[PDB]
């Protein structure tokens, strides 16, 4: 699928222009003050994520620039970007649809949610629509197992889908609307659909049950 | 990395001429002792053997690897240059 | 006493630079970080 | 007592689990958080470390080591290095969603436990490593960390105590292994999420080379209440050496999958039937349950009819509590194709540092794909079994361990299904 | 007066505090199997070939990294130790290529030789193997990376002996690959020493390639005159012809390295 060797091409080479915007330099100065002086190398990840958020993917020039800013060997940035799956080293669409397929979601017909997104967008996992608008791939447990199936589009979670529902989210995105993060079955979060079975009484205010002598 | 060929003492003879055979290019020799390699357990046994045989000998002392300080935990030093930048 | 609606909705407006702007406000309240004693391990 | 269940709503730590009431500072106060903290900090570390010891709290991350004893390795005189607490919000194992709710609906309990727990360990700051996919939860946490700073609850002279404390949120980049305590520590340092060997133990050489403790979100998020409501109160729930409440996730083939908080040692059948609404198609339709995330061995219906939910009941059944994430499967499932997916997950998550998990986990993945397709021989089952015993116990970290137990569990209890698919393949292609 | 006492199969050793299990066995003459560990590189601990049973402990410690504790009995040849080695060697070879006849290491390969001494004699791996594309890192060092066992000796040597932080590992899991990501030449006055420390044929010498086998060659222990350091070398010859220069160990001069000009 993906390759961990970079070969220069006209659209991705050490001279593809990348620079941090001046308002993304004041943000870097605040990332680097979170770590003890002398260990600025700990800032590689957030700053390398900062470049991606300001460009959507990481050209080899972007990576060579985090290295210059933080003063680390570029190879030490190449190791990081290739290790973690959230760094897009190949350009992606505007909306990056990530469909979970690990067992807890698989038991809830995550394949159907995937099968639908393939036909509706007319692509296959790993591809990118000719609009360069959508990018579809599978992923691993995104941490919302009790609300399966679910997809992540960019930075939001769209849980409890049904093949009908995901179709709705693919049109609000084509229409330019924002599809409202959250579940899709009436319940609001992780509570058991069909009324609550716990935490029914009002919470118990300050000072409750406090041991004596404190 | 094995160190099992570094235990015994060897006695070898000075290299002599080898030349190319005119017919085939093989390596010809007029030295009968070119492939002679005696093995001994101690430096003293090897000297005695050369002594009673009249061969002029030349001894080199055993080179052992000096003991070194290792420490996995040194790779993460809070403030020493031994902090590695990659695993 | 409500407990019939969802009162975690502010995330319906977080943009792409939210986490990184809060970290920028928080930089005024931090404390002086400890110093190893050198610029870096010297890569 | 011998019963454990129907925990009273007065005894639930995460009173805002479902996020119905406000999560910001004005609400977490009305629910008891940040109350008499300055009294707790001034009581010293030897009192806090005595509260965690007495409660028998065991880390909820998945290893279950006694929290009080573990936090006492950092209760030592300093040698000139700063000391740090690293809260593990990596939330990586499949099936577990508990930590998500704490960071999203009750972040002020997490910030408080960072101060309370940090004070016990003599730490100067807390790094909250959260997984990169939880962008909105991280923002919630940053919004709450600001509010506790503005009110003076953390920062310089926290709660008017004398102690100085900082809370940093560090976002991961999408790797399950960075949830490992020593891989986590390396990720915060700007490296690849590759676990370290032990020793040195983080209590000596940890983050940045400084003494460090790594704690799960659920572990720290209950330290303030245990100090407020006493050690004995938390010892009143669960069997001996299994004390406390617990956040249970129930997923898979249940009617109403949900995240609930419940007492420890509640029978697994009661946990499924009451809070989750039961197995789809009835209890008799139950096939097997994974009692705590994909790392732990599965168990069949027979062993699920009486087994409790705690670190020791599930160890006599040849599995473990893990993260207490409960994944249920009913007869219509394809059990072998479901465990084979956990292997693809571990194969896709291995850091690749050490040989047994590099080659073994992938090798097990290749074999399990043929068992699913039926294209193997019954003599490979013992071969795969053995290949797993060479992964388990020989790896740097416990991911290779957790990638081997699911395969062992399937072979232990579902061998006939493995050997019946292989028959149908041979005849079909003879 | 702080030499703790440890036991290697029963025989007692007085080692300095901080000595590892592997260094403890050096003294009673037992050499532990290894791939990743090298006495002049920082300890790595990932090949797991040094796993060794400590008496009365259930798990096996990595001999190359575990510091030794007083009163320990190291069981270098028990059943656990022998089974850990067989299992580990079995994984190293699962994705290794059948290259020994075309490999410049064959006949002096730590993977060949430790598979004969400590591994099994069979293969129960019935799957396809991996294949990694090669990198061109200069005219001296040939890379055939399908033979790499991801031991990271090259990475540690380059970083800490040559000071050239340009080799590292990209990728993850079974897809993890050593190299440079980009297309860089590993040019350095000490770069040729990766050929020696690479325990397999992944990094071999281009000038020497295909020309001889180890058993053929005669070793003459000489000195190097390309500079005034006087590095101790070994000159391999075959049938009256010079084949390759290798480093001879001399602790007080060149340790185990030579410059590329010497090599
Ligand atoms: C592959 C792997 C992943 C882990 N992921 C997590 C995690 O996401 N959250 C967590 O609290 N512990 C996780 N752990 C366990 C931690 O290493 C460690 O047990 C825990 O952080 C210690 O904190 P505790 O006191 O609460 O138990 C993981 C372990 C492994 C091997
Ligand atoms: S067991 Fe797997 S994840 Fe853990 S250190 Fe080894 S290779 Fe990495
Ligand atoms: S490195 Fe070469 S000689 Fe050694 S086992 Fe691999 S292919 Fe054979
Ligand atoms: S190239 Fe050689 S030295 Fe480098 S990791 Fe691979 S086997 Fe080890
Ligand atoms: S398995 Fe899909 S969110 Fe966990
Ligand atoms: S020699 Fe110890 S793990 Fe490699
Ligand atoms: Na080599």
């Amino acid at each position: 699928g993906a390759l961990f060797v970079h070969r220069d091409t006209p659209e991705n080479n050490p001279d593809t222009p990348f620079d941090f915007t001046p308002e993304n330099y004041k943000r870097i100065e605040a990332i680097v003050k979170n770590y003890p002086e002398g260990h600025q190398a700990a800032a590689v990840l957030p700053v390398l994520d900062l470049a991606q958020r300001q460009n959507g993917w990481l050209p080899i020039s972007a990576m060579n620039k985090v290295a210059e800013v933080l003063q680390v060997p570029p190879m030490r940035v190449y190791e990081v970007a290739t290790f973690y799956t959230m760094y897009n080293r190949k350009p992606v669409g505007k909306y990056h649809i990530q469909v979970c397929t690990t067992t807890p979601c698989m038991l809830r017909d995550s394949d159907s949610i995937l099968e639908t997104l393939q036909r509706k967008l007319g692509i296959k996992v790993g591809e990118t629509t000719p609009d360069k608008l959508f990018t579809l791939i599978e992923v691993e447990c995104l941490g919302a197992c009790v609300n399966a199936p679910m997809v992540q589009i960019n930075d939001n979670y769209y849980e409890d889908l049904t093949p009908k529902d995901i179709e709705e989210i693919i049109d609000e995105l084509k229409a330019g609307k924002v599809p409202k993060p959250g579940p899709r079955s009436g319940r609001f979060c992780c509570e058991p659909a069909g009324g609550l079975t716990s935490l029914t009484e009002p919470p118990k205010g300050p000072g409750f049950g406090v041991q004596a002598g404190l | 990395s094995g160190v099992n060929n570094t235990k015994k003492w060897k006695m070898e003879f000075d290299t002599r001429e080898r030349w190319e055979n005119p017919l085939m290019g093989w390596a010809s020799t007029a030295d009968p002792l070119s492939n002679m390699v005696l093995t001994f357990s101690a430096k003293e046994d090897a000297i005695a053997f050369a002594e009673k045989n009249g061969w002029s000998y030349d001894v080199e002392e055993k080179k052992v690897p000096k003991p070194k300080s290792k420490s996995y935990g040194a790779n993460f030093s809070w403030n020493k240059r031994t902090r590695v930048s990659t695993k | 006493t409500d407990t019939t609606t969802y009162k975690n909705l502010q995330h319906h407006d977080y943009n792409t630079y939210t986490f990184l702007d809060l970290n920028l406000d928080l930089s005024k309240f931090r404390l002086p970080q400890p110093s190893s004693g050198r610029e870096s391990p010297r890569h | 007592k011998t019963s454990f269940g129907s925990l009273k709503d007065e005894d639930r730590i995460f009173t805002n689990l479902y996020g119905r009431h406000d999560w910001r500072l004005k609400g977490a106060l009305r629910r008891g958080d940040w109350y008499k903290t300055k009294e707790i900090l001034l009581k010293g570390p030897d009192w806090i470390l005595g509260e965690m010891k007495t409660s028998g709290l065991r880390g909820r991350g998945g290893a279950g080591f006694p929290t009080g004893l573990k936090w006492s390795f950092m209760n030592k005189p300093s040698d000139g290095r700063p000391k740090y607490l690293v809260v593990n919000a990596d939330e990586g194992e499949p099936g577990t969603c508990k930590d998500r709710e704490i960071m999203r609906h009750d972040p002020h309990k997490l910030v408080e436990g960072c101060l309370v727990g940090g004070r016990a360990m003599g730490a100067r700051a807390a790094y909250i490593y959260i997984r990169g996919e939880f962008y909105n939860e991280a923002s919630n946490l940053q919004v709450a960390i600001r509010e506790a700073y503005e009110a003076g609850l953390i920062g310089k002279n926290a709660c008017g105590s004398d102690y100085d404390f900082d809370v940093f949120v560090v976002r991961g980049a999408g790797a399950y292994i960075c949830g490992e305590e020593t891989a986590l520590i390396e990720s915060i340092e700007g490296k690849q999420g590759k676990p370290r060997l032990k020793p040195p133990f983080p209590a000596d050489v940890g983050v940045f080379g400084c003494p460090t403790t790594v704690a799960n979100v659920e572990t720290v998020a209950v330290s303030p209440t245990i100090c407020r409501r006493g050690g004995t109160w938390f010892a009143g729930f669960g069997r001996e050496r299994n004390s406390g409440t617990k956040l249970f996730n129930i997923s898979g083939h249940v009617n109403h999958p949900c995240t609930v908080e419940e007492e420890m040692s509640v029978p697994l059948k009661e946990l499924i039937e009451k809070h989750a609404g039961g197995v789809t198609g009835g209890w008799d339709n139950l096939l097997a349950v994974i009692p705590g995330g994909s790392s732990t061995p599965l168990i069949p219906k027979s062993v699920c009819e009486t087994v409790l939910m705690d670190f020791d009941a599930l160890v006599q059944a040849q599995t473990g509590l893990g993260t207490a994430a409960v994944i249920v499967m009913d007869r219509s499932t394809d059990i072998v194709k479901a465990i084979a997916r956990l292997i693809e997950f571990y194969k896709h998550e291995s850091c690749g540092q050490c040989t047994p998990c590099r080659e073994g986990v992938d090798w097990m993945n290749k074999v399990m794909a043929r068992f699913v397709k039926g294209d193997a021989r019954p003599a490979e089952i013992d071969s795969l079994w053995e290949i797993s015993k060479q992964i388990e116990g020989h790896t740097i970290c416990a991911l290779g361990d957790g990638a081997a137990w699911p395969v062992q569990g399937l072979i232990r209890h579902f061998r006939p299904e493995l050997e019946d698919r292989m028959q149908r393949f041979a005849q079909q292609h003879r | 007066s702080n030499l703790i006492e440890v036991f290697v199969d029963g025989q007692s050793v007085m080692v300095e505090p901080g000595t590892t299990v592997l260094q403890a066995c050096e003294k009673v003459g037992m050499q532990i199997p290894r791939f990743c560990y090298h006495e002049r590189l920082s300890v790595a601990g990932n090949c797991r070939m040094c796993l060794v049973e400590i008496e009365k402990a259930p798990k096996v410690v990595a001999a190359c990294a575990m510091p030794v504790m007083k009163g320990w009995n190291i069981l270098t040849n028990s059943e656990k130790s022998k089974k850990a080695r067989e299992g580990v060697m079995e994984f190293l070879l699962a994705n290794h290529p059948l290259d020994c006849p075309i490999c410049d290491q064959g006949g002096e390969c730590d993977l060949q030789d430790q598979s004969m001494m400590f591994g099994s004699d069979r293969s129960r791996f019935l799957e396809g193997k991996r294949a990694v594309e090669d990198k061109n890192i200069g005219p001296l060092v040939k890379t055939i990376m399908t033979r790499c066992i991801q031991c990271t000796r090259c990475i540690r040597f380059a970083s800490e002996i040559a000071g050239v932080d340009d080799l590292g590992t990209t990728g993850r899991g079974n897809d993890m690959q050593v190299g440079t990501y980009i297309e860089k030449m590993f040019m350095s006055e000490l770069s040729g020493n990766v050929i020696d420390i690479c325990p397999v044929g992944a990094l071999t010498s281009k000038p020497y390639a295909f020309t001889a086998r180890p058993w053929e060659t005669r070793k003459t222990e000489s000195i190097d005159v390309m500079d005034a350091v006087g590095s101790n070398i070994v000159v391999s010859t075959r049938t009256g012809e010079v084949m390759r220069i290798l480093p001879r160990m001399h602790e007080d001069i060149n340790e185990e390295w030579i410059s590329d000009k010497t090599r």
